[PDB]
């Protein structure tokens, strides 16, 4: 699910990417748990059952963009009312191919960025990309793309 | 038996609403969108939900229990679901939910599903995350983000490039196919070239968007580098050591410190690379001030009794004490660094209780502080103690603001300039005080909103009183709407606009007549009986239960406002007035009746009324003639105070005798044999008779509580104050205009009601450190964006050229400004046209209503919004007619030969020219020619509405140069509307806040551009944007959003309730508390920004 | 004093069947509970109050002097 | 007569800090513990100023968003 | 009567206002009021609704003893 290729002989570069992606998944799970708790909709589970519930919730929204470098890139799509209005399709295999140009351009503009985060702004019908740092802190790089051309 | 004693001695359980405070809690602001749904007999929202009540969060139930019929419940259950879906997406990031409290229009104005719950959750989240280092900074930053994302614009594309890009998809996305059908053994190239069906569109980053960032370091100690990027001290230090191979082996000291604020550089890994070796050592030398963070913790009970540090602080304080007798901690510690000979002073002394110089042992403890490792690195700091652009800065009073017009050198000027851009009243209070001293004392009693004393101005009390009335006017308004909900579905209203208006006039007459009987019967101890029309009973019942009739009579008697005890009370009370409109309209159709008959008519009544006082016949005729002269003035809106000081302003006989009982059924006979009676000229409508009474009585009650229960001394106190300034004429005029506005009279200008804006004055210092200035600065930059886009849009279209150009010409700009501002139409000669158009046509007459009824959601948000456009367009049409009539009278032949198309002739024109020359003032036309030119204009007004529907220029109007700018206007606006609905397609609140601005913004731009040119200065986009602020400050822009959301009586509740929620928070802030709740409540003007983004960016998209 | 109040607590509904083992003044002292912990502590104190006076009941006169010498009572 | 009603407000102040400050914590950080009372006193004093001036002018009262202040005022 | 918000400016440029010196605690403000009002109410019911004659009745009583200074004290 992390999208790493080498499975027999691995260099330190793969180790760094795995380490970053584990923290990314942890941050996503923390945000999901906080959002669920605030609405008062958490299930009656504890420990491993809750961990599995959260992991299953997060697992459905993961997409492994392909191009840009080796190991590609990893993104977690935001939650939307209905996918057919924003993304234009309910299948992830098409969005994965469609996001390639935007991801490649974003990485070309900001080489120093290691990870990418995606968010949706309903008020102006806009998709936003931003670089992220460890400890759930955010960077200064940002980009904007309308939904119409993506569809 | 025994269990009876236990419960007999317990205390009663608390109510089930005493708990849940700050979550449940004003229904009018929550049922606007469902107003016109008829009530269902015997419906009960609890009995209809049944088992389903177990799937809601204790506030959704609160919002659902208001249903009065099944359809209303069905619609509420639908809205509650969209409210969940919207907030699910925003939950992906915790910070964004904090900014949702200030940027969701539905939540800050009204209509949303719960407002208190969201705010009380945002405050808790902001407090939690801080455990951007204090709760205020979390609130401040949450909005800095979520608004800095540069938007993308559409652009035309070449078809070939897009198809090439799309083809590289599918490929690179079909390599994951299994290919078990048509294997590679059975593949062949097709004999024709395919091509996909993509559209030719690009996206391009915008260029004019500002780079918005929020300053959150001014009120804290911080380090400046090279006086941008913002980081922390414990982050910067590590980077220095890593990329510090050119440093003396100091590097170990840096490593030790790195394992032990805010920093700003004017890419981090390269900033430190562009620094010399010397500077980056001073960077560590100043970072050695880490003691301050630790001195504070040992003064506060944070480091309770932890050894090492607790002892080091004590034995530094002891040395601090010693130096005084023999030769706060922060200044001593700072002096240890920022000086040379101070260190030399301590070398010449040894300690009284241990070996070593006094200086030596002082350093021993600093290392324990900024390292924390108990008691060898003294050599490093000793050698680091031996000009660069790195400094340690103490907190400063004036934040850094990016906008041009807000920068000031000290704190008083900055505060004065900030409040000016938010509220209209401030610049008025400021201008009143320049008239000497007597004015200053009187200003505080009229317009100010004091924050630190009980004695408060008259406007404040009037505002407070005017909310009570509207809470009960609304309940009757919603009954009128429901009476016609049937028999007139939305589709029918759009076809028969003219006839639809009479369905209201009939009910108004019926109800008004019914309320006359029940009053006179109640006053004489008889019995009331119902009517046989089912609508009238419901309308009357909604009126008695509304209960405003007794409330007003009770309130007006409070403070004993002049001769108010003479009135009589009953639940069915309703005032009485004559109407100047019904008189003119009746005298127009019939021309056998002349002024000679109305005066004789009133003479008969007056002669009989005062018989017992020996009224001589001459006075009878004088009074009869002065009941007609001051009745025409009522229709033209030229009245004002100083003519109703004897008593109250609602008696038709007092207002006639003061200027130096009627049968209402006695029949008079005219010259031609037609019979006439005074009953035909009485006012009939209800709502237009309730609002007028309430507005003026609120103004009188507010003025009394300030210290003027009677206006007779109020006039004198003004006449005396004006005779102190160097120019008494201006001061008297200003005070008269202010008093007319307070009492609710037509001043002739187009401005919002005075009660809608506040004049907060108080503590400057406390406000500055709250952080409001940073949030006010941000909302003020986005104006540049919208106005720049509007100017570019005018520059692009062909119609925009010559329209932005007539506004510069001195030959025509002045007249266009007057046409936009409606200065010739609101009062005076020509108001007949506006009255005829205003209340004799419906939204169906716009034409644009038909063209969009199905894209826009066909609901209330459509009809509620279209009234705003009606009332916008009527003024423009009337102003155009008024301009083109005066132009004709001036002498322009081309206009005269177009005027005559509707009935002019030499006889009328000669008399008009003669009359205008004798007196150019002409507050009204003479009685000799009134009824002809009045009819000529009305014929014109109708024709333009029919030909102009499409947004076209009629053939006979080609002569008018200014008309070329007004008539085609509505086609220009329709272009912007199409592009927005091609982007959202919903028409929710955020879309309404964009459409309203799309319609209303350009007019302000043209008016401001015209205003700048005549003053002989260049017209640049920044200049236009700055001049627009002195016409419509930020808090008045939000007025338009409220105007497009609600109509009529429901508008006042929302518009007023925002201002008091601002005053009540700034008052608490000025006192000394800065709870983040206060900061959230204190900036209601910040809601329109996301709506501004949609309109501003949408004007750059290609078609 | 310093025990937080419990929302919707009712001392009569929490005792249930147990109300049949008290002397009509112990019930008076027990009906003041505002939360479960307070009731649990009151039920504990009522027991020490019985144990103390059991010993003093061995001699009738000593119970007469108990009215003037028990600090908690005076 | 006065003290019969001063006490009911005293017991509310104690209960507002019963949580967030168990007896063991009070014994470690004596100096800082004093500010937790000064903060609530300021908040409540400020809140009671608004509701008085609004009551005297015939307006309406509204609650606050901090759960302790509502209980203290009640 | 005091504005309580109007801002004054000192010699050094620091701004100052009278709001900073108001009392804030509640309990220490309730007990002080109650204790003195109880004392005034009790004194009124004894026959001295106003202290002006209460002072006089003491000044007159002291001038009878052999040592007026001690009695007044």
């Amino acid at each position: 699910m992390l999208g790493i290729q080498s499975w027999v002989f691995t260099s330190d570069a793969d180790e760094k990417a795995a380490q970053a992606r584990v923290s990314q998944v942890n941050s996503a799970m923390n945000n999901e748990y906080v959002y669920n708790q605030q609405r008062g909709s958490l299930p009656a589970l504890v420990g491993d059952d809750l961990k599995s519930w959260l992991m299953g919730k997060v697992a459905s929204r993961t997409v492994r963009v392909k191009d840009g470098t080796d190991n590609g890139a990893l993104l977690v799509l935001p939650e939307v009312g209905d996918k057919q209005k924003v993304f234009g399709s309910t299948d992830n295999g098409i969005i994965e191919s469609a996001l390639t140009e935007s991801v490649t351009n974003f990485k070309k503009q900001y080489p120093q960025a290691t990870t990418v985060q995606m968010d949706y702004d309903p008020l102006t019908q806009e998709l936003i990309f931003q670089g992220v740092n460890a400890e759930n802190q955010l960077g200064t790089t940002r980009a904007s793309i309308p939904a119409a051309d993506f569809r | 038996n025994p269990s009876a004693l236990v419960q007999a001695m317990q205390k009663p359980v608390a109510s089930v609403t005493d708990s849940f405070k700050a979550t449940l809690s004003a229904k009018a602001l929550r049922g606007v969108e469902y107003a016109s749904i008829p009530t269902e007999a015997g419906f009960e929202p609890s009995k209809a939900l049944g088992d389903s009540v177990s799937q809601y969060t204790a506030d959704e139930l609160e919002f659902l229990s208001d249903a009065r019929s099944s359809a209303e419940l069905a619609q509420r259950r639908s809205q509650v679901q969209d409210t969940r879906n919207n907030y699910d997406a925003m939950g992906q990031n915790m910070l964004t939910t904090v900014a949702a409290s200030m940027l969701d229009v539905d939540m800050v104005i009204g209509g949303g599903v719960g407002a208190l719950s969201k705010v009380s959750r945002a405050t808790r989240l902001a407090v939690g995350l801080s455990a951007t280092i204090t709760p205020l900074d979390v609130v401040g930053t949450s909005v800095g983000i979520a608004m800095s994302a540069i938007p993308g614009i559409r652009k035309v594309a070449k078809a070939e490039q897009v198809q090439q890009g799309a083809v590289r998809g599918g490929v690179n996305a079909a390599e994951d196919a299994a290919g078990t059908v048509v294997p590679p053994k059975d593949v062949t190239v097709p004999p024709v070239r395919e091509v996909p069906e993509v559209q030719p569109i690009k996206t391009v980053a915008d260029e004019d968007y500002p780079k918005i960032d929020i300053d959150t370091y001014s009120n804290k100690e911080h380090i400046e580098v090279g006086r941008s990027l913002k980081t922390t001290v414990q982050n910067a230090v590590l980077a220095v050591t890593a990329l510090g191979d050119d440093l003396p082996e100091v590097r170990a000291l840096g490593r030790a410190l790195g394992a032990s604020r805010a920093e700003i550089f004017n890419t981090l890994s390269d900033h430190v690379r562009g620094m010399s070796t010397y500077e980056k050592t001073i960077l560590l030398h100043e970072a050695a001030h880490a003691k301050t963070g630790r001195s504070i913790r040992a003064v506060e009970s944070g480091a309770v009794s932890d050894g090492v540090v607790y002892e080091a602080v004590q034995r530094i304080k002891e040395i601090q004490w010693y130096v005084k007798a023999n030769v706060d901690t922060h200044e001593f510690i700072s002096q240890l660094f920022n000086s040379e000979h101070f260190r030399d002073a301590l070398r010449s002394v040894k300690m009284p209780g241990s070996d070593g110089t006094l200086l030596s042992n002082l350093m021993k403890r600093v290392v324990t502080l900024f390292t924390g490792k108990a008691p060898n690195a003294f050599d490093a700091t000793l050698q680091a103690f031996d000009p660069a652009d790195v400094f340690l800065n103490a907190p400063k009073a004036t934040p850094d603001l990016q906008s041009k017009v807000l920068q000031a050198p000290n704190v008083i000027e900055m505060n004065n300039k900030v409040m000016g851009a938010l509220n209209r009243n401030f610049s008025l209070y400021e201008r009143l005080k320049s008239f000497g001293y007597k004015a200053s004392t009187l200003a505080d009693q009229l317009v100010v909103d004091a924050t630190g004393t009980e004695a408060n101005s008259a406007a404040h009390h009037a505002r407070a009183a005017h909310l009570a009335s509207n809470v009960s006017i609304v309940q009757v308004d919603d009954a009128f709407r429901q009476a016609l909900s049937a028999d007139w579905p939305l589709v029918q209203r759009l076809r028969h606009p003219v006839l639809y208006r009479e369905a209201q006039r009939d009910l108004s007459q019926k109800v008004y007549q019914q309320l006359a009987e029940n009053h006179d019967r109640f006053l004489k101890g008889q019995s009331i009986q119902p009517s046989n029309d089912p609508r009238v009973n419901s309308m009357v019942d909604a009126f008695v239960n509304s209960n405003w009739a007794k409330d007003e009579l009770a309130r007006v008697k409070g403070a004993g406002i002049n001769g108010a005890d003479a009135v009589r009370e009953s639940p069915y009370y309703l005032p009485r007035q004559h109407s100047g409109n019904k008189l003119n309209d009746f005298m127009r159709n019939n021309r056998q009746v002349t002024k000679d008959d109305i005066v004789g008519m009133y003479t008969e009544q007056f002669s009989r009324m005062f018989q017992q006082n020996g009224i001589t016949p001459e006075t009878a005729r004088k009074l009869g003639a002065k009941m007609f002269d001051n009745m025409q003035d009522q229709a033209a809106h030229v009245q004002g105070y100083r003519q109703s000081i004897a008593g109250m302003s609602y008696d038709d006989i007092e207002n006639t005798l003061e200027a130096l009982e009627f049968d209402m059924t006695a029949q008079y006979t005219t010259k031609s044999g037609d019979m006439i009676s005074p009953s035909m000229f009485v006012n009939n409508d209800v709502m237009g008779l309730m609002e007028g009474y309430s507005r003026r009585m609120s103004g009188r009650v507010g003025l009394a509580k300030a210290g003027f229960p009677d206006l007779r001394d109020a006039v004198k106190a003004i006449d005396e104050a004006a005779a102190e300034a160097q120019d008494p004429a201006a001061a008297l005029h200003a005070f008269d205009n202010t008093m007319n506005q307070i009492l609710g009279y037509p001043t002739g200008e187009d401005v919002p009601d005075i009660l809608r804006s506040a004049s907060i004055i108080g503590g400057a210092l406390n406000l500055a450190n709250s952080g409001i200035y940073q949030l006010a600065d941000m909302s003020l930059m986005l104006q540049q964006f919208g106005i720049t886009k509007t100017l570019k849009a005018f520059g692009s279209t062909a119609f925009g050229r010559n329209a932005m150009d007539v506004a510069k010409s001195a030959e025509f700009g002045s007249r266009l400004q007057d046409v936009i501002e409606a200065r010739h139409v609101l009062s005076g000669k020509y108001r007949s046209v506006l009255t005829h158009l205003e209340d004799n046509r419906d939204i169906g007459s716009l034409g644009v209503a038909h063209r969009y009824v199905q894209q826009m959601g066909q609901g209330t948000r459509f009809v509620n919004g279209m009234e705003f456009i009606r009332r916008g367009q009527a003024k423009l049409v009337s102003g155009l007619i008024a301009d083109t009539v005066d132009d004709a009278i001036a002498g322009n032949a081309s206009a005269v030969t177009a005027m005559e198309r509707f009935g002019l002739n030499q006889q009328l024109l000669d008399e008009l020219r003669k009359a205008t020359a004798a007196n150019p003032d002409m507050r009204k036309w003479p009685d000799s020619v009134r009824m002809d030119i009045e009819a000529v204009t009305h014929n014109m007004a109708d024709s333009i509405v029919l030909e102009n529907r499409l947004g076209e220029i009629p053939a006979w109007m080609q002569f008018s140069s200014v008309g070329k700018v007004i008539l085609p206007y509505m086609t220009f606006v329709a272009g912007a509307w199409n592009k927005i609905l091609r982007r959202t397609a919903k028409l929710d609140g955020a879309t309404g806040v964009a459409i309203a601005l799309a319609y209303q913004m350009p007019l302000v731009t043209l008016s401001s551009a015209t205003s700048i040119a005549i003053s002989g200065k260049p017209v640049t986009p920044e200049s236009v944007a700055q001049r627009a602020l002195v016409q419509v400050p930020m808090m008045s822009w939000a007025g338009f959003a409220v105007d497009f959301w609600a109509n009529g009586a429901s508008n006042n509740l929302a518009a007023l309730a925002l201002v008091d929620r601002m005053h009540a928070a700034m008052s608490s802030i000025a006192s000394g508390e800065t709870n983040p709740e206060s900061l959230i409540k204190a900036v209601p003007f910040l809601s329109i920004l996301p709506g501004m983004r949609l309109m501003g960016a949408s004007l750059a998209d290609d078609d």
